[PDB]
RNA sequence: GAAACUGCGAAUGGCUCAUUAAAUCAGUUAUGGUUCCUUUGGUCGCCUACUUGGAUAACUGUGGUAAUUCUAGAGCUAAUACAUGCCGACGGCGCUGACUCCCUUUGUGUGGGAUGCGUGCAUUUAUCAGAUCAAAACCAACCCGGUCGGCGGCUUUGGUGACUCUAGAUAACCUCGGGCCGAUCGCAGCCCUCCGUGGCGGCGACGACCCAUUCGAACGUCUGCCCUAUCAACUUUCGAUGGUAGUCGCCGUGCCUACCAUGGUGACCACGGGUGACGGGGAAUCAGGGUUCGAUUCCGGAGAGGGAGCCUGAGAAACGGCUACCACAUCCAAGGAAGGCAGCAGGCGCGCAAAUUACCCACUC
RNA sequence: CCCGCCCCUUGCCUCUCGGCGCCGGCCCGAAGCGUUUACUUUGAAAAAAU
């Protein structure tokens, strides 16, 4: 029971995030999990992404 | 200085205590009532077991 | 003020232990009563959770019993003779628990002749005549005989009472603590006990 | 400190299912004596203003008490921390309500509103039979009332149903397998489920076993066992989940399963 | 409605970590060895009663000391303070037996009986009961079914694993001057062979006895502890270990006393010494295994300058209670009087090292 | 790797009191336990905060 309800909410969070896919969704694909992902999600990052800014740095004023 | 509100508090102290006589007879009345219709089943072992060693006996 | 702490004293290798807290309330002693004959004197005592102890001081009546018979009536205690305890208190007439002491023995051959309507044993004949021989044959008549006659062929009494009876005394055995309870109470000896307590008497004193 | 008993009690050592936080102040209520054990007690208050939230502050709690709308057990109580406990009824009479204490199935007192009629008798265990003077019994509750001359053949661990106003017993069970029973201490709290099997011992406690309808077998000590009813018969309204009790992957299934937690 | 008597609380909290190495403490168990303010529930009928007795304060008035939350003298008046004590309902129960009555001479089978004493719970002592296992055959005295040879049929409170338990019976004891069984108060009504009495009823408030319960308390079981052998034998009538009886205490117990026995513990580390040692829940670091720290918010313990003793109370060996010594230190008319911040602020001192003489009961209790 | 069988199979009986049976008679669950421990596995039992 301790493997089965914390794998299931640990991979739930995972997902809701975005940085890792249901696609996936297994114990050995949160290994495969890296900085750069995590970075991604970030609001300055989305700013600049999905919004208007000219670099990186003005997202962030 | 007696008033008539001090002797009723005296008739209420005696009213209470004579009540109290009469709820303990009420009380033990039912109890011996009850107390006397199960010692049926008093009767009803002592029967059994007579009935027991006959029944046995039966062949 | 005296104490009662288990904190003082050794342990069983010899070791010793030492206070880490000042004498508290629920250890308490408050020196014997050393109660005596004569007339009463009683102080009351307030303990812990309240109530009263009595101790009494110079006391001078028991309630004894004669079980066999069934008769305890209110006699008066008059002195110390042997005390299992120690010794020291019999010669100084201090009374404690398991005392053997002496009593009056009047009630009981009051109640013996009312009851089995014979005499006990006596000094001489013309010592009822005058009066004891009024109320030991009584007008009744009307029970001469049916009630008598079972009072003829029971009761025996054993010898060691009766010898003592004449004197006006019997030995009885404090039961009870007095410096507690308040009172002193008993019961009065027979066979075996009896024996035993007039062998270690006659073996220390007369 | 120690020079004699206690009255603060804090809010860090209080017994957990009250549901108490902590950024309110240091204390917390203390159940004042009473007929019910303090940590079984569920104190007035905390159902009056940390649970129903008709008062907000405590002295508000005291001025509903003051009016007297309040009664337990049909007689009146005023105090802000009267200690009740399991299998009592509570009578607002000016908003027509109606409460039983019960053991949710997570082993906390929950909000149970009943009819008028339930509401005029409670389930009173048996703990001690004793004979006073003059040759009459008695019998001792865990609500610790002492109801004289009950009918000779009821035994400890049987259970009773009071009437609130009279006293005198209206009927009872006789403790055996095969009927119905509810958990009210020990580490199982709640839980609903025919006797099955009872086990002695000389002394040194002894354990009954329990099961349900679902199939689970758990077991819990002597004194923790409490009669409700004839086998698979509760005589009480029993509050939703029927002390089955699930496990906590289940229950994680079912508000995601119906997609709810408004409504 | 100030004052004052009376009731209740001040034994909670707060603060500190000095002592304290099987002690404290933690887990586990036990009171069948005990106490318990309070709550809750039961328990509450063997020339006065239309109500008993006499003083104290505030108050009034007069004072004393260098000085105090000192206190004197005089004059009043209360009670849920203080001290007393009847009514009602005893148509009962047991033991004496003046006697008396009937039938078999008697005995015995009989029926009644005046006069007495005892007769609730609590208290102390003694005694009795606390019964139910497995069956018959005849002889002696005997009930009923039933006869002028006797055949078949009866006798028993409750409870625990276990109690010398609980309740019952008998004989007494009585705490007096120091157990109980109400001379108390507020809301609102009635009925009278009837004219405010005689009758009686509701709703509360208060007090008290015992049992149960709650909150605990106190003793006791098993297991668990840091360093040291340049600490290896220790303990005993200044009780060490045990036995018997008693004293004392809330109870169990060498707790204490008398008499008696000669034991107890140790290389599986006793005993002794050390500790910048209060214990635990925990904290820091860390792969696994560990190591170090824990004065400090929860829980338990110990202590209020050091010691000892004690009053009141249900609960205290209390210190924002008291009494004394020792150590400190203050006032004084030098005769005497008064004191304890390891409570919140604040100051001195100590040191490497640590805050505002603030606001307020609105929250939490 | 849960019932049984070769001799054993949760080792036995003895039984008696309170249920289940089948047609007075017969069968099988609960009662003493298997020489003792450790060990292992399951329950009960555990204050909160962390």
């Amino acid at each position: 029971p301790r493997r089965l309800f914390e794998g299931n909410a640990l991979l739930r969070r995972l997902v809701r995030i975005g940085v890792l896919d249901e696609g996936k969704m297994k114990l050995d694909y949160i290994l495969g999990l890296k900085i750069e992902d995590f970075l991604e999600r970030r609001l300055q990052t989305q700013v600049f992404k999905l919004g208007l800014a000219k670099s990186i740095h003005h997202a962030r004023v | 200085l007696v008033t008539p509100r001090v002797l009723q508090h005296k008739r209420r102290r005696i009213a209470l205590k004579k009540q109290r006589t009469k709820k303990n007879k009420e009380e033990a009345a039912e109890y011996a009532k009850l107390l006397a219709k199960r010692m049926k089943e008093a009767k009803e072992k002592r029967q059994e077991q007579i009935a027991k060693r006959r029944r046995l006996s039966s062949l | 003020g005296i104490s009662r702490d288990n904190w003082h004293k050794r342990r069983k290798t010899g070791g010793k232990r030492k206070p880490y807290h000042k004498k508290r309330k629920y250890e308490l002693g408050r020196p014997a009563a050393n109660t005596k004959i004569g007339p009463r004197r009683i102080h009351t005592v307030g303990v812990r959770g309240g109530n009263k102890k009595y101790r009494a001081l110079r006391l001078d009546v028991g309630n004894f019993s004669w079980g066999s018979e069934c008769c305890t009536r209110k006699t008066r205690i008059i002195d110390v003779v042997y005390n299992a305890s120690n010794n020291e208190l019999v010669r100084t007439k201090t009374l404690v628990k398991n005392c053997i002491v002496l009593i009056d023995s009047t009630p009981y051959r009051q109640w013996y002749e009312s009851h089995y309507a014979l005499p006990l044993g006596r000094k001489k004949g013309a010592k009822l005549t005058p009066e004891e021989e009024e109320i030991l044959n009584k007008k009744r008549s009307k029970k001469i005989q049916k009630k008598y006659d079972e009072r003829k062929k029971n009761a025996k009494i054993s010898s060691l009472l009766e010898e003592q009876f004449q004197q006006g005394k019997l030995l009885a055995c404090i039961a009870s603590r007095p410096g507690q309870c308040g009172r002193a109470d008993g019961y009065v000896l027979e066979g075996k006990e009896l024996e035993f307590y007039l062998r270690k008497i006659k073996a220390r004193k007369g | 400190m120690a020079r004699g008993p206690k009255k603060h009690l804090k809010r860090v050592a209080a017994p957990k299912h009250w549901m108490l936080d902590k950024l309110t102040s240091v204390f917390a209520p203390r159940p004042s004596t009473g007929p019910h054990k303090l940590r079984e007690c569920l104190p007035l208050i905390i159902f009056l203003r940390n649970k129903l939230k008709y008062a907000l502050t405590g002295d508000e709690v005291k001025k509903i008490c003051m009016q007297r709308f309040i009664k337990i057990d049909g007689k009146v109580r005023a105090d802000i921390t009267y200690p009740a406990g399991f299998m009592d009824v509570i009578s607002i009479d000016k908003t027509g309500e109606n409460f039983r204490l019960i053991y949710d199935t997570k082993g906390r007192f929950a909000v149970h509103r009943i009819t008028p009629e339930e509401a005029k008798y409670k389930l009173c265990k048996v703990r001690k039979i004793f004979v006073g003077t003059k040759g009459i019994p008695h019998l001792v509750t865990h609500d610790a009332r002492t109801i004289r001359y009950p009918d000779p053949l009821i035994k400890m661990n049987d259970t009773i149903q009071i009437d609130l106003e009279t006293g005198k017993i209206t009927d009872f069970i006789k403790f055996d397998t095969g009927n119905l029973c509810m958990v009210t201490g020990g580490a199982n709290l709640g839980r609903i489920g025919v006797i099955t099997n009872r086990e002695r011992h000389p002394g040194s406690f002894d354990v009954v076993h329990v099961k349900d309808a679902n199939g689970n077998s758990f077991a819990t000590r002597l004194s923790n066992i409490f009669v409700i009813g004839k086998g698979n018969k509760p005589w009480i309204s029993l509050p939703r989940g029927k002390g089955i009790r699930l496990t906590i992957a289940e229950e994680r299934d079912k508000r995601l399963a119906a997609k709810q937690s408004s409504g």
